[PDB]
């Protein structure tokens, strides 16, 4: 009887690890969630680059998604990153609405390797180029 | 004599406890005790208390106080005044100590459970207060305690259910799904918010069971007042748990998108959004459900 | 039919084998967007050249070449090896149920022990040399007869395991040590092939098919009672103790201390490169724990040897 | 045939597992090999980087940067004001073994709202995002 209490109890603790974890990763990867990148290609490796979501998609999970996206997709091993984050002051942090009628996106990134860099260069506009 | 006085451990656990956290002269949150004797988690001097992994000792804890109140209410009083009563049925004595145990804690419960409402924008079941402020991160002390207690008790009880100290019994199987149901909807009803909506259902089937463990001890004492009491247990049945948990189902259906925000939100973990509200229906109209087939019972027995 | 089925058992994988080919065969792609091509071959290919990575579809591989395997033996140790052993006039049923085995071991470890040497000699691991397996580490991109000889050999070994697990024939005495070995085998092969640590297994893979080749054709030339078994069992023994101990000696020492002189040493996950003082300790128990079961036989031939000597 | 499935299942348990730890390793590499320092300057503003062994290259240094200000800060309760400076004296792997390591090739100021005005003038002419 003693073994079936400590299964239970060792169950129910499980369970309230599980949901405690699950609470800790949505809101720590929220941007995961709700902002879904977007990628418009404009050489062979540079790729124009922002997040589009709902309201809860602040520029906070948007600049998240593009930095993930940037350290993910590009291997600076491979061959040296070179990139620009670009603020869409205009808009406020909570600018997206819930309808599909985003709008301009609050972040929006440029990355390419460094072979063609000087696109990235051209298309940073005075941004400063975060080499990776 | 621990043997045929349970209590005696965790009466002893519980004194070495609460005296080493009284004599040290901290007796705030650096005390290590802090984490099992009081709730901890309080943002500044204000009236209102977080969560955090403490909690779950401060669960623990009161669930080791509860099974102390439990074994000494029975050898104490509630044996000793059921031998009073003249009644000499192992059965009826048995049934009479969990009942008058069960009246004890819910009129403790239950009466605590309105004063809180009353100190709150939830008096007379109103389900606006329910998602207005949601989500609800902090909760004021009577508030926290309360559904601390209540979880640590329905916890005790869960634990004694699967111990199987006395294992033969006729009403285990609706009781242990209402034990699992509790413990999970108090557990999520705490974890992901919604602490202000679980109180009404709290006190209705607080007073509820209340007033059903005075109609059953008094049906076991075979008194004359059995059937006033059952007919105002009946009456608050069918005002709490089909009338008010009606209305919250309603509120969950139409007023669940209204009040608040409805957009879902993990960062500010606001989860009151049109993925949980289909879970907390269901988890809602499950319980619903018991309690209508309890009411069939009701009117088979009435 | 099912008559057939219950003793010739090698006829459902035969059909699924058969199936499973003539529908890659005729469906004309024969390219790895034909999805039959995921269990058929080799799938993950780096451009043109001859190197092929990691990836899921490499366990569907090992998921389709275990009914190959269970299928291939079957098959031989039924219609070839069986009536083999019958011409051969063993009177002992117990004797020709081991001899089956036997043979299917020594088919298996002469068909891969030289496909391991030759695949040793493409490349600059020849005589076990000690600094290659650690140079190019993390071998990210294995070779295409390479990466075969690697997902066959796992293939293989993880249909002996099932094999083993429904056990149907009785234990035999070393099924205590057997069961660890095949657990072993397992882990050894999923590790290195998995961790990148691919260019160091063929070196433990190749000791390993050539010791258990002269091993087998010990067993089967005493269960046949020829008269030429103590000159092969000496040739065993040796290439024994010089496969399975001086280079596995050896092997280990470069562990010891080539693991960390030569090639990168610093720890790098964003490269998956593993080598470093953290998968020393692991990789020296995995082997050490090899070479004390190895020692143990070694044991064991050495009482063989003193009984009959 | 149960311990067949079971075997199975156990061993494609742990292969899966095994193969999520070097994915998680690869992309959370920034966790393992980068720890991060936060040196506060004043108020909610803190002087934010990163230092380690030689895989903490500055994609490491970025990540571990922006998981500190996107994690320690919370928008939702006071909007930020942060920047992020580049090291252009330092190759993009430069960390060595010993733990003297050297300036780092990414600092960030990240600060609240009230502390904007410190965070623009210890940005001097970077660029200071908001959050
Ligand atoms: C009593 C016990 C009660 C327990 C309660 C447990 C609750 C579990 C709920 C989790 C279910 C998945 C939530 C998905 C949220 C989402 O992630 O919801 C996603 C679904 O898509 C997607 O990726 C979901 C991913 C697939 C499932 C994820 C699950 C990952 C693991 C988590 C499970 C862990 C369980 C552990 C159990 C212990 C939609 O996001 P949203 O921002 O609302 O929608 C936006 C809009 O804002 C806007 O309109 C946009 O334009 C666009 O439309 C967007 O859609
Ligand atoms: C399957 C199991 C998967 C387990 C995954 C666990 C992930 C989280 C664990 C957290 C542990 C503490 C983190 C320490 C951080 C650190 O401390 O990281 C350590 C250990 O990493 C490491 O998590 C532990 C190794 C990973 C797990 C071990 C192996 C697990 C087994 C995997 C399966 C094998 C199968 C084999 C089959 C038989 C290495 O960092 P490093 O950059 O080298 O050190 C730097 C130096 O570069 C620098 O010189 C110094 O400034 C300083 O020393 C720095 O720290
Ligand atoms: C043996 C004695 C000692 C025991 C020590 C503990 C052992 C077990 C350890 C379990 C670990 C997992 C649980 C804790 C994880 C860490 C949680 C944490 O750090 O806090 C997060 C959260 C509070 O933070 P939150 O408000 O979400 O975020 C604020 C935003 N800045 O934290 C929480 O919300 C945590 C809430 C935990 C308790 C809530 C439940 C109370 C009622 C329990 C009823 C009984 C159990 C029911 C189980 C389910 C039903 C069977
Ligand atoms: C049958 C019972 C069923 C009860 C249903 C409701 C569940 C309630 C939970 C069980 C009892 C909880 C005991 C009191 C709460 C303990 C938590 C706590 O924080 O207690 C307060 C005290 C320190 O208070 P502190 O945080 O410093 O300041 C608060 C105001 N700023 O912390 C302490 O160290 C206090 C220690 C002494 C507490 C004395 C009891 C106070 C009254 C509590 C309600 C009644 C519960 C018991 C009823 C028994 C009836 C015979
Ligand atoms: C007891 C041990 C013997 C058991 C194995 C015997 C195998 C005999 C042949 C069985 C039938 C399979 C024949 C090939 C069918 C698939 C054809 C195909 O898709 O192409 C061949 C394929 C990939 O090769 P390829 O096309 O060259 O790839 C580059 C792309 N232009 O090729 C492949 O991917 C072939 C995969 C073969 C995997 C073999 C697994 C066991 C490995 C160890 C033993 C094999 C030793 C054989 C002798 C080697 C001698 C050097
Ligand atoms: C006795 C029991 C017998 C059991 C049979 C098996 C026995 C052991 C045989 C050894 C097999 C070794 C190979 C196993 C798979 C290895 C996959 C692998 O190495 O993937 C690496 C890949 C990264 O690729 P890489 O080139 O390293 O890096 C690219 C970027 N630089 O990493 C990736 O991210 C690629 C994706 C990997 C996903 C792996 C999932 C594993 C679990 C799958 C469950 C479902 C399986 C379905 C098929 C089987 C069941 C029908
Ligand atoms: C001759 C008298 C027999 C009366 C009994 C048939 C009856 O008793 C009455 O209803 C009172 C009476 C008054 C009057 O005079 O009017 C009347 O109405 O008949 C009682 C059944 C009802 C009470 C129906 C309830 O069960 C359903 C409600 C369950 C809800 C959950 O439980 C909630 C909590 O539990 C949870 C833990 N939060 O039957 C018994 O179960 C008692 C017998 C007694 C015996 O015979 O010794 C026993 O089993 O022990
Ligand atoms: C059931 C074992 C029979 C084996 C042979 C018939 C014969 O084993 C015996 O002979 C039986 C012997 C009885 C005795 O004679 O005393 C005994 O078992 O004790 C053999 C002795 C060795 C093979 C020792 C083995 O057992 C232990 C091997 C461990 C290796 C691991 O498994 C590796 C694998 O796990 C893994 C998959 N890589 O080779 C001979 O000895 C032949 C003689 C003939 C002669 O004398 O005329 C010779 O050529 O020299
Ligand atoms: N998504
Ligand atoms: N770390």
């Amino acid at each position: 009887k003693i073994f079936n209490l400590f299964r239970v109890c060792f169950i129910s603790l499980l369970l309230i690890a599980a949901v405690e974890y699950f609470k800790y990763g949505t809101r720590i990867n929220y941007e995961w969630f709700h902002c879904t990148p977007i990628k418009e290609p404009q050489s062979g490796s540079v790729i124009k680059l922002w997040a589009r979501g709902g309201p809860s998609c602040d520029k906070r999970g948007e600049y998240k998604t593009i930095v993930k996206r940037i350290t993910r997709d590009y291997e600076p091993n491979d061959e040296h990153l070179s990139f620009c984050i670009i603020e869409n002051d205009n808009v406020p942090p909570v600018h997206y609405p819930i309808h599909e009628d985003k709008g301009e996106p609050g972040y929006v990134a440029y990355v390419g390797y460094d072979t063609d860099s000087e696109l990235v260069q051209e298309l940073c506009a005075d941004s400063t180029i975060y080499h990776m | 004599i621990s043997y045929r006085h349970a209590w005696i451990a965790p009466l002893m656990i519980l004194i070495a406890v609460y005296s080493a956290y009284f004599t040290s002269g901290n007796t705030t949150k650096t005390n290590v005790l802090h984490r099992f004797v009081a709730v901890s988690y309080q943002i500044g001097d204000t009236n209102a208390y977080g969560k955090g992994i403490n909690d779950l000792c401060f669960v623990f804890y009161y669930m080791i106080f509860f099974t102390f109140l439990r074994e000494f209410l029975m050898d104490v009083v509630i044996r000793p005044f059921a031998i009073r009563l003249h009644v000499t049925s192992k059965h009826r004595i048995k049934r009479i100590m969990e009942q008058m145990y069960a009246i004890f804690y819910t009129g403790v419960s239950g009466p605590f459970g309105i004063y809180c409402m009353y100190h709150s924008d939830l008096w007379f079941f109103n389900t606006k207060a329910m998602y207005r402020t949601y989500p609800d991160f902090t909760n004021p002390f009577l508030f926290k305690v309360f559904y601390l207690g209540q979880a640590a008790f329905w916890a005790q009880q869960a634990c004694i259910l699967v111990l199987q100290l006395e294992k033969p019994r006729k009403d285990h199987n609706e009781l242990t799904f209402h034990h699992i149901v509790t413990l999970l909807l108090i557990w999520s009803s705490y974890v992901f918010h919604f602490t202000k909506m679980g109180l009404p259902i709290y006190i209705t089937m607080d007073v509820s069971d209340f007033l059903l463990s005075f109609s059953k001890t008094l049906n076991y004492l075979d008194s004359g007042l059995a059937f006033f009491s059952f007919a105002i247990f009946v009456v608050a049945w069918i005002y709490l748990r089909h009338y008010i948990n009606l209305k919250i189902l309603w509120s969950v259906l139409t007023q669940f998108r209204t009040e608040g925000n409805y957009v879902l939100n993990f960062a500010t973990q606001q989860y009151k959004c049109w993925i949980s509200l289909p879970i907390v229906f269901v988890l809602i109209g499950a319980l619903q459900l018991v309690n209508l087939y309890w009411l069939f019972l009701i009117f088979r027995v009435l | 039919y099912r008559e057939m089925n219950y003793r010739h058992s090698w006829l459902t994988p035969f059909f699924i084998l058969v199936c499973v080919y003539s529908a890659y065969f005729l469906s004309g792609n024969r390219t790895e967007s034909n999805p039959l091509h995921m269990f058929v071959a080799i799938s993950y290919q780096v451009d043109g050249t001859d190197s092929y990575a990691k990836g899921i579809k490499d366990l569907s591989f090992v998921f389709f070449y275990m009914i190959f395997f269970t299928f291939l033996r079957e098959f031989l140790m039924d219609v070839v090896i069986r009536p083999f052993t019958v011409y051969l006039n063993v009177t002992s049923e117990h004797r020709q149920k081991r001899m089956l085995e036997q043979m299917y071991a020594i088919f298996y470890c002469g068909v891969s022990g030289p496909f391991g040497l030759y695949i040793m000699y493409h490349s600059d691991l020849w005589l076990f040399k000690t600094k290659p397996m650690y140079r190019t580490y993390p071998v990210i991109t294995n070779p295409f007869l390479f990466k075969i000889f690697y997902l066959g050999q796992a293939a293989f070994w993880a249909q002996q395991a099932c094999v083993l697990v429904l056990q149907l024939e009785k234990p035999r005495k070393d099924y205590k040590e057997l069961v660890f070995h095949h657990i072993v085998t397992l882990l050894l092969i999923w590790s290195s092939y998995v961790f990148h640590f691919t260019k160091m297994g063929l070196a433990i893979y190749i000791t390993m098919d050539v010791s258990d080749f002269f091993l087998s054709l010990s067993k089967t030339l005493n269960y046949l009672n020829s008269v030429f078994t103590p000159f092969v069992f000496g040739l065993f023994v040796f290439f024994w103790i010089y496969l399975r101990h001086v280079v596995n000696i050896r092997i280990l020492w470069s562990v010891l201390t080539e693991f960390r002189h030569e090639g990168n040493y610093v720890l790098n996950f964003a490269t998956q490169q593993y080598k470093c003082w953290i998968s020393l300790p692991i990789v020296f128990v995995l082997i050490a724990a090899l070479q004390l079961v190895n020692l143990y036989w070694l044991f064991l031939i050495l009482r063989i040897l003193y009984r009959l000597i």
